[PDB]
């Protein structure tokens, strides 16, 4: 029984970054859409 | 010099002390997780913010 190692949880940290990455995409896609559609008016 | 046949056997050996341990640390509450799992709970917290 040693200290829990990063590898043991190295997977949760990926889903976190991946989620953060998806988050920014979802946001900027709405922005892009909301941006052109506004100028097009 | 002369020697009799041996009266006792032996070999070279290693003696070590028994660190009594039983000496917890002040910040021993951080042992469950390794050091890198705290340097990265603090980099994930800045990220997610
Ligand atoms: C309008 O449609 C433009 C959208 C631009 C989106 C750019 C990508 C979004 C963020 C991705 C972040 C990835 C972080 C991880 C890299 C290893």
């Amino acid at each position: 029984t040693s200290a829990l190692s990063l590898s043991n949880v190295a997977g949760v940290f990926y889903i976190l970054v991946g989620g953060l990455g998806l988050a920014m995409l979802v946001a900027l896609i709405e922005f892009c859409y909301k941006s052109r559609a506004e100028a097009k008016r | 010099i002369d020697f009799s046949k041996p009266f006792m056997s032996l070999g070279i050996s290693i003696m070590i002390k028994k660190p009594q341990k039983s000496k917890p640390g002040v910040f021993s509450f951080l042992d469950p997780l390794a050091y890198e799992i705290w340097m990265c709970i603090v980099f994930a917290y800045i990220g997610v913010s």
